[PDB]
């Protein structure tokens, strides 16, 4: 069982480089509390819970700050309340991936007015990633993923029957999120390699 | 993964 109500409840319950790192470290503690509120996540083996969050944390944070930023003009609102605009993104060397977040995620979430239940379900789908390496029983994760997207489709079809393509439109933002998560992670590993990141943090562990 | 493994476990003050 996988009720969209509980997925929405999980959502509602929770120098540029330094600003980005501080903001990611903060949201990693929050992301663990979100994951435990997703139905049946905490019933997986503990080592599989570790594997899923290591595989998806950066996509899960990117989805959230993208949805948070739909009302910001040409910028990204970080969870600390600080903004990232184009000037500072270029000074961090991440101008091109910044543009891709705006054009592939924020603007498209805005266009279709993606709501918070839909965001929560896409994030639960990312969380339940059955391709994560080393899972004790990948198919158990695929099973939960399938329950999430069954619930998402029924939700969209009830709330937005005039938009029959809406469910697929949501799922087809996931390749963009995967591209963009990979590139953000590359920059983060670089910041750490050259010694520009805060030390002794949860973020350092994830990297 | 000491931090994540701890955070996932229930019963923390
Ligand atoms: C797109 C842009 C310019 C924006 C900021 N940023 C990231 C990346 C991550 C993540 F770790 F997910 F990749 N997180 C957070 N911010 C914490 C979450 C929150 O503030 O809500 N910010 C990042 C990192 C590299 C390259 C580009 C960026």
């Amino acid at each position: 069982d996988m009720p969209v109500e509980r997925i929405l409840e999980a959502e509602l319950a929770v120098d540029p480089v330094t600003n980005i790192c501080q903001a990611a470290d903060k949201q990693l503690f929050t992301l663990v509390e979100w994951a435990k509120r997703i139905p049946h996540f905490s019933e997986l083996p503990l080592d599989d819970q570790v594997i899923l969050l290591r595989a998806g944390w950066n996509e899960l944070l990117i989805a959230s700050f993208s949805h948070r930023s739909i009302a910001v003009k040409d910028g990204i609102l970080l969870a600390t309340g600080l903004h990232v605009h184009r000037n500072s993104a270029h000074s961090a060397g991440v101008g091109a991936i910044f543009d891709r977040v705006l054009t592939e995620l924020v603007s498209k979430m805005r266009d279709m007015q993606m709501d918070k239940t839909e965001l929560g379900c896409l994030r639960a789908i990312v969380l339940f990633n059955p391709d994560s390496k080393g899972l004790s029983n990948p198919a158990e994760v695929e099973a939960l993923r399938e329950k999430v997207y069954a619930s998402l489709e029924a939700y969209c079809k009830h709330k937005y029957p005039e938009q029959p393509g809406r469910f697929a439109k949501l799922l087809l933002r996931l390749p963009a999120l995967r591209s963009i998560g990979l590139k953000c992670l590359e920059h983060l590993f670089f910041f750490k390699l050259i010694g520009d990141t805060p030390i002794d943090t949860f973020l350092m562990e994830m990297l | 993964h000491k931090i994540l493994h701890r955070l996932l476990q229930e019963g923390s003050p």
